[PDB]
């Protein structure tokens, strides 16, 4: 567990995404949002490893954005892709800039 | 007060992405992720916090309780397959 502490993303960044969806003043366990904290960290190695293999299935040594967009398909978030996309287009829109 | 509708600028994530890396760069398999890559990984790490404390609450909501409780997060693991790999985390 000293592992997944050192990794933790910030409290209060998470606690913000929790509560963003969430009713005005409900209210988030301590135990709770360290469980989630916790979440958060293995779903970034969960989906980097299934964007890897797919990187790695195209014979590629660069983890892209379409290996990261079809890994949702693969760890079966599929409802993520649209905003993921727009997301993408947004980011080299920027860069062109 | 804004005097307009909310609106999102896309092509950020309100992570700290060095952190975010940080996890990344522990993939011994990964050979570099690229930055658009992080950030899109950071993005989906956003929506997958939200999911996970949508269906903690919903699960509280039942008990006809206003917040979550460790046992919410837990009882979400336990009952559905989009939170599989979370089973070592939470024991189940």
């Amino acid at each position: 567990t000293s592992e997944l502490d050192d990794l933790a993303l910030p409290r209060s960044i998470i606690m913000r995404l929790v509560k963003g969806v969430l009713p005005e003043k409900s209210l988030v366990q301590k135990e709770a949002l360290k469980a989630m904290i916790n979440s958060a960290t293995l779903f970034v190695s969960f989906l980097t490893s299934a964007s890897g293999e797919i990187a790695t299935n195209n014979n590629r040594k660069i983890l892209m954005p379409q290996d990261v967009l079809n890994a949702l398909d693969e760890i079966e978030y599929p409802e993520f892709s649209k905003t993921l996309k727009k997301h993408l287009e947004a980011y080299e829109l920027a860069l062109k800039e | 007060g804004p005097l307009g509708s909310m609106e999102k600028t896309y092509g950020k994530t309100v992570l700290p992405l060095s952190r975010v890396k940080r996890i990344i760069k522990q993939d011994e398999d990964v050979h570099y992720c690229s930055n658009a890559s992080a950030l899109l990984i950071s993005v989906a790490t956003e929506l997958f916090v939200e999911k996970l404390a949508t269906e903690a609450y919903q699960l509280a909501k039942l008990q006809k309780r206003k917040g979550i409780r460790y046992r919410d997060v837990e009882d979400v693991v336990r009952k559905d397959d989009q939170f599989e790999f979370l089973s070592d985390l939470f024991s189940i």
